[PDB]
């Protein structure tokens, strides 16, 4: 029925230094999302003194690949931070489909199968 | 390299002196490798540093203090080796020593270059 929306979240991972300290490190994000508006929002984070742990908030060398890096001081619970990742910030994404089809004109919706069945129809038309 | 003396000696010549490590400091700093000191990390943080040392002397007693008036100086003098070694002795045989106990193994604060001392009580209250 193409309605409703579902989670998304990004390619987020820990890793331990060569001194024992791990790094939150994202690799993408999902569909409509600046790296810099959400880079201010942890600024705003920091600032805003709701987050704890976080030291480092660093980018750098992304245009051979796409590398932003989070790291966080010892005795936090690093994982427990990405669930606070993605329950309040934007990384976690709701999204939402909208499919509600025009047929000549009159709006419509359809089903996946029905969409294939007007291109098959046109295909005949087409090579006929 | 260039270090002068008591003299009012400028040695401009920085990286052009020679040093490494010294005698005292081979014993005196050992046990790293043994958990002793506790760390923390640097602002940097990619490596580690220590607060304190291990000590096998107390360096407060052989070499003085010249501090500055931040709310006040402090001068302390320097002492001799084994009159140190004989007053750890002398606390560790007896915790009921007294003043002249530490007058007989420390006759007095001396210096690498010498004095004379003549006063008595105010060595007296020195200590005290």
């Amino acid at each position: 029925t193409g309605k409703g929306s579902i989670v998304l979240r990004s390619r987020t991972e820990i890793e331990t230094t060569k001194t024992g300290r791990e790094r939150i490190v994202v690799t993408e994000f999902p569909y409509m999302v600046n790296k810099t508006k959400v880079h201010e929002h942890i600024v705003r984070l920091v600032q805003e003194k709701r987050i704890e742990g976080i030291t480092a908030v660093r980018d750098e060398s992304n245009r051979e690949g796409v590398r932003f890096v989070i790291e966080v001081k010892r005795d936090a619970s690093a994982n427990v931070i990405l669930n606070n990742l993605f329950k309040m910030t934007q990384m976690q994404t709701n999204f939402g489909f909208n499919m509600l089809a025009i047929q000549n004109g009159i709006p419509k919706i359809l089903s996946l199968r029905q969409i294939l069945d007007a291109y098959i129809e046109h295909q005949k038309e087409v090579v006929v | 390299g260039n270090f002068g003396s008591m003299d009012g000696d400028s040695a401009a010549a920085q990286r052009y002196t020679e040093a490494r490590m010294s005698k005292i400091a081979l014993e005196m700093l050992r046990d790293i490798n043994k958990n002793t000191v506790d760390f923390v990390d640097n602002y940097d943080a990619n490596e580690r540093e220590p607060l304190v040392l291990p000590a096998r002397f107390p360096n407060l007693l052989v070499n003085g203090a010249t501090g500055i008036a931040v709310g006040m100086a402090t001068n302390i003098p320097p002492h001799n080796l084994g009159e140190t070694i004989d007053a750890v002795k002398l606390v560790m045989d007896n915790p009921e020593v007294t003043t002249k106990d530490l007058m007989e193994v420390l006759p007095g604060p001396d210096f690498p270059t010498g004095a004379l001392v003549m006063g008595k009580s105010g060595i007296h209250k020195a200590y005290e």
